[PDB]
């Protein structure tokens, strides 16, 4: 059997084929570079080449929990968390992760209200819900801490009446009502676990009106996920964001018809006022950074729209995954139920690639909880907690950048798994050498292992003669090792 | 292809930014190109929030170009009770430019205006406007169809129907080739989307300085539309003309829609009664089809062809990448439909297809050309222009050429990129790149480029014992070929310093000293050769004769001969020549004898 790998170094042998193997003896310069196997057959018993590791040897993993203490590091849910890497060029390994819902979660809820006057009346059922919310989630929670938020409309001139100067101070003037100044986002109430301070900050709400149906929700959303700090969400919680609209949204570039086009940018920038201090002079989010910023936060996103823009937001859902979306009543009375729906749907796993270094990866179907059932794959029918195992198959050449430690975390759930993959391409007798090999054409042969790697003309088991110079010295015989044309052909003599 | 990236054209601007938001070429009717440029952001007339234009000559080492002045000024009219005055706050004068036979167009779409009726009043709204002027005349005729005195109660009494409140028209300025103007106004029926149509003869006529109202002859504006998919259409955000109907002598408008049918996007062809003749929707929602649109027959067959960009769509790698969506002009009953080429970015977030600009036969190739542009693209997010030629048959999917943003982070190098105009008048139409709040202006020259038609005259087989060639010095019998070389330059304005050298591989598959043939004079199996073409037309054709060793002498004669002349470009500042078309032959010549 020829083989493949049969058909130039130390390095080349670990590379053309996962299998053969490059004997790396300077005694004895037989097929060599070929299957290790075969090396042995041909008498390479001891195997001097060392072969690269090319497979998962872990650094640091917990079991998960089922229903979790409240300590940062006892409701684990991601198994393993750091692993070391060391996969051969050109080589797939398939290794396996076991994650957890946790079951009793801590919750991060903040609510998103449209302050527009369509829905003023709505904010009237808003007033008493902190009671009810709290009623409604406790039986599905340790430490609840929920928080308010506004968006209207970007304050400017196309959107924002400006004229007469009472609309400045009162927007709902011609209707003989009193609002409050338009407003791009503003935060009104941190998140916290207190309720009696939850519905005295609500009840202090102004709505205003805007010219046009297009909101400004998503400059907000924005606002809302980068100023973690100021929102309060903590290291380790489930978030959420609710966020309530009827009408449609604007989205970037829709600043030119504002005349702002300088698009967001991935600061936060509510300040002291709690309002949006570069509302204005902003453009409105993509979708991309929507989604972008949304997964680095693990912040979900549950939209509460009417049902005259549900399919509108609906199919944003599938360009921002981690988003649901809901019918909202028209009196948004029903937004208790819509939140308890949220926890309850997306919140039973995804699992998702980050910082990627050439390479690829691939799950199997396996999910379950260690189990595999391809015909079960989108089953769903998960209450909390549950285990999911999925194995994925890291596929790679060898990448110049030798330390590498890349991060997978699912979507939500910061625990996350590092890798730190190093793939082996080189041979110890690589980084020797052997570069005056003394039996390799009077010591300058650089034996790389069992081949001589020297001379333009001398490039020979010893660095002595070449393919070349083919004619009819007597050494294989007196022709030009030494035969009839090249170097030798057996029986050709 | 042949757009020169190594040497610029930069243009300076205001401190306050926004220069480079739109531009266009000014066409001189003696003949001469400028460019003029909209910074749409320039100080007001007490440190306010308006526009400005400015005239750039055409030149290579750039400056502070001079300002055009067209309208700002806060006028205010009493027509009997009716107090009528205009605002320039954030008017915008420069987000839409477009010139021709030595009037500029640029417009204001963020001009307010307010009519004030005794106590009513029609509300500080931006009913927009976009100015004309010719600057060689002085003359101005500022045009403002969505300027109105109907006060606000009359829009809120019956449905807010046929409003022009905050229509913002001058959104995209185009010109056709009669000089009739159009004008988009987005923000038109109640920010649904209305276009402007108006003579610039006309317009100068029936403009009258002071007063602020007027008809102007016989003004076409759009259809306002009570369908649901048109609400928040944003129609008339980008504009175009280009002929596409059966008939000749009418100038068609190409018009974009972004946020057409619940922000899925659209882009339609109008002629001069708005029949909306062809519509073509988006396939991504949200990704904003329409942005750009520009109209060119790439493909070389005269029928104009449309270009369509969305730099927010979000590739499937869902990565925010933008696209080009390429229609070429067919001859079927209902075609045009189906999108031929759908060019794709690399760098996320580069919002790929914010500026189409038709480049003409950019490379004197017999086929129209184009630049799109990613103003966050390329390595860093910079921004980068990636020019694709005409080839016919289509366009060209790779970039011939990706021209990289020298400006900082943020500037969107590539929002406005306009072609099709040959600044250098030597059939290589040049490329300008202006961005807003870039502060600068790019311009790209094209430079001459030379095609290489190729051909070989070698021996296609002969016997190696034929024994009839004579060695100099060895004095031996051997077999010999004919070996003959002839390259021709084609093309247009092919410079006279053409130095091609050519290079050619006998035995190329075969390595060293696994050659066979050899030549006598070099005694090398390969050599380089100044087959320079500058000066003249007819191809160069120097000959040479390798020898055929004896049979006895080798054993690769088995081996057929490989004859392969590549020609390539010398190696020794701007190239300003680039080779195009044939540069490399590999006739062969097989072994023949007996077996
Ligand atoms: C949310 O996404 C769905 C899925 O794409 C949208 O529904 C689909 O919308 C497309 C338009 O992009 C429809 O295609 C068109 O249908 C009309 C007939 O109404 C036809 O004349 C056109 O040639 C084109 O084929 C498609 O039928 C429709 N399908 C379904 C099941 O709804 C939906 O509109 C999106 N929601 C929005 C934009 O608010
Ligand atoms: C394709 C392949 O090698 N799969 C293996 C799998 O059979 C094994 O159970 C797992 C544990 O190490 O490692 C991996
Ligand atoms: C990117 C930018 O705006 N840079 C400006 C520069 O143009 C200006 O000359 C300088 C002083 O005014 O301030 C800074
Ligand atoms: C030294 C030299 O000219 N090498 C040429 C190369 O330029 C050309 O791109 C290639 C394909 O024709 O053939 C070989
Ligand atoms: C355009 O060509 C000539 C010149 O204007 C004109 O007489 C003719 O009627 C036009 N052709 C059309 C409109 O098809
Ligand atoms: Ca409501
Ligand atoms: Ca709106
Ligand atoms: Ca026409
Ligand atoms: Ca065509
Ligand atoms: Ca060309
Ligand atoms: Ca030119
Ligand atoms: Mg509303």
């Amino acid at each position: 059997g020829p083989n493949i790998c049969t058909t130039s170094s130390c390095q080349q042998c670990l590379a053309v084929s996962p299998m053969c193997a490059w004997c790396s003896d300077e005694a004895l310069p037989s097929p060599r570079c070929d299957l290790k196997e075969n090396l042995l057959k041909d008498n390479c018993a001891p195997e001097s080449i060392e072969f690269p590791v090319s497979e998962a040897r872990v650094l640091e993993d917990r079991p998960l929990s089922d229903k979790g203490s409240g300590d940062s590091s006892q409701v684990t849910q991601v198994s393993p968390q750091r692993i070391a890497l060391r996969l051969r060029p050109d080589d797939s390994k398939n290794f396996s992760i076991q994650v957890r819902q946790v079951e009793d979660y801590p919750v991060d809820i903040y609510y998103l209200m449209d302050l527009s006057y369509s829905m003023k009346d709505d904010l009237w059922s808003i007033q008493n819900l902190g009671t009810k919310l709290a009623t409604q989630m406790r039986k599905l929670t340790s430490n609840l801490r929920i928080g308010f938020g506004a968006f209207v409309d970007k304050p400017v001139s196309p959107y924002m009446y400006i004229s007469p100067p009472e609309a400045l101070e009162n927007p709902c003037y011609d209707m003989k009502t009193t609002c409050l100044p338009m407003f791009g986002y503003k935060h009104v109430l941190t998140l916290t676990d207190q309720v009696t301070r939850f519905n005295e900050e609500v009840k202090k709400q102004s709505v205003s009106r805007n010219r046009d149906a297009p909101e400004g929700g998503f400059d907000a959303i924005m606002q809302a996920t980068v100023c973690d700090e100021k929102i309060g969400w903590r290291n380790d919680a489930s978030h959420l964001l609710v966020f309530t609209t009827d009408a449609k949204t604007h989205i970037a570039l829709d600043g030119r018809l504002a005349g702002i086009v300088q698009p967001n940018d991935g600061q936060c920038h509510v300040g002291s006022d709690n309002h949006y201090s570069a509302s204005t002079t902003m453009d409105y989010p993509s979708l991309g950074l929507m989604t972008e910023k949304l997964s680095q936060k693990n912040i979900n996103l549950i939209f509460a729209v009417t049902e005259n823009v549900v399919n509108l937001y609906q199919n944003y859902s599938e360009l921002i995954p981690g988003t649901t979306v809901g019918v909202l009543s028209m009196d948004s009375s029903n937004v208790l139920q819509l939140i308890v729906d949220a926890y309850g749907k997306i919140r039973s796993v995804e699992l998702e690639v980050r910082d990627l270094p050439e390479l690829s990866l691939s799950f199997n179907a396996t999910c379950l909880n260690n189990e595999v059932i391809p015909g079960l794959k989108s089953c769903m029918g998960l209450k909390i907690g549950d285990t999911v195992s999925f194995s994925i198959e890291a596929k790679v050449g060898c990448p110049q950048e030798k330390e590498k430690s890349f991060t997978i975390k699912p979507v939500g759930f910061k625990d996350s798994l590092i890798v730190q993959v190093t793939f082996d391409c080189d041979c110890a007798c690589q980084a020797q050498a052997e570069p005056n090999s003394h039996r390799c054409n009077n010591g300058n042969g650089t034996f790389e292992c069992g081949v001589c790697r020297c001379g333009p003309g001398w490039l020979g088991s010893q660095c002595e003669c070449s393919e070349e110079d083919y004619r009819p010295q007597d050494e294989c015989s007196p022709r030009e090792v030494c035969s009839q044309r090249g170097e030798c052909l057996c029986g050709q003599c | 292809l042949n757009l020169d990236p190594v040497q610029l054209t930069f243009y300076a601007g205001p401190n306050g930014s926004q220069f480079g938001f739109s531009l266009d070429f000014h066409k001189d009717s003696h003949g001469r190109v400028a460019i003029v440029v909209g910074a749409p952001r320039t100080l007001g007339p007490s440190q306010e929030e308006t526009g400005g234009v400015f005239l750039c000559p055409w030149r290579a080492e750039g400056g502070q170009c001079p300002s055009l002045l067209f309208d700002l000024r806060d006028e205010t009219r009493n027509v009997g009770s009716q107090t009528l005055q205009t605002f320039k706050a954030r008017q915008g004068l420069g987000a839409s430019v477009v010139s021709w036979s030595d009037v500029i167009v640029a417009c204001a779409p963020w001009q307010h205006w307010n009519v004030l009726e005794k106590t009513e009043e029609a509300e500080k709204t931006p009913v927009g406007s976009c100015f004309l002027a010719q600057p060689e005349s002085g003359r101005r005729a500022e045009y403002s169809p969505c300027r109105g005195n109907t006060l606000s109660r009359i829009y809120v009494e019956n449905d807010f129907s046929w409003d022009k409140r905050y229509c913002e028209a001058g959104f995209s300025s185009v010109v056709t080739q009669a000089g009739e103007l159009v004008l988009g106004a987005p923000g038109g029926y109640y920010f649904l989307g209305l276009l402007a149509q108006a003579p610039v003869a006309d317009i100068f006529s029936s403009y009258r300085p002071g007063i602020l109202l007027w008809h102007v002859s016989s003004q076409s504006l759009s259809f306002d539309s009570s369908n649901p998919e048109y609400f928040d259409g944003y129609w008339g955000y980008s504009v175009a003309v280009g002929e596409f109907d059966g008939d000749l002598n009418t100038t068609e408008y190409v018009v974009g829609a972004p946020t057409w049918s619940w922000t899925l996007g659209a882009v339609e062809i109008l002629d001069s009664y708005y029949q909306r003749l062809h519509r073509l929707r988006g396939e991504q929602m949200a990704s904003y089809f329409g942005h750009s649109v520009a109209v060119t027959d790439v493909n070389g067959d005269g029928r104009h062809d449309l270009l369509v960009g969305a730099p927010l769509y979000m590739e499937s790698r869902l990565a925010e990448v933008g696209r080009v969506y390429l229609f070429l002009q067919p001859r079927g009953p209902h075609a045009l439909g189906a999108p031929s080429l759908l060019l794709t970015g690399t760098q996320l977030y580069g919002r790929f297809g914010s500026a189409i600009a038709p480049l003409g036969d950019l490379d004197r190739d017999g086929y129209n050309d184009i630049a799109v542009a990613a103003p966050y693209g390329g390595p860093s997010g910079r921004g980068q222009v990636l020019v694709f030629l005409g080839q016919s048959e289509g366009l060209r999917s790779r970039p011939s050429q990706v021209l990289d943003s020298p400006f900082p982070t943020g500037s969107a190098f590539g929002f406005s990129l306009r072609g099709a105009v040959d600044i250098d008048d030597n059939g290589y139409p040049d490329l300008i790149v202006g961005a807003y709040g870039a502060n600068q202006v790019a311009v790209y020259r094209a430079q001459p480029v030379v095609k290489a038609s190729v051909q070989l005259l070698v021996q296609d087989s002969l016997n190696p014992a034929v024994k009839s060639c004579v060695l100099p010095q060895t004095k031996t019998p051997v077999s010999c070929f004919n070996i003959q070389m002839c390259v021709g330059a084609t093309g247009h304005n092919i410079p006279q310093k053409l130095s091609l050298n050519a290079e050619l591989q006998l035995d190329r598959q075969k390595p060293r000293q696994g050659r066979r043939v050899l030549l006598l004079g070099s005694q090398q199996a390969g050599t380089t050769l100044n087959l320079d073409l500058g000066g003249k037309h007819s191809p160069i054709c120097h000959t040479t004769m390798a020898f055929l060793r004896d049979e006895a002498d080798f054993r690769d004669k088995l081996s057929p001969i490989v004859l392969s002349l590549n020609v390539s470009l010398p190696p020794t500042m701007a190239p300003a020549v680039v080779l195009h078309g044939d540069t490399h032959v590999q006739e062969q010549t097989r072994i023949v004898l007996d077996c």
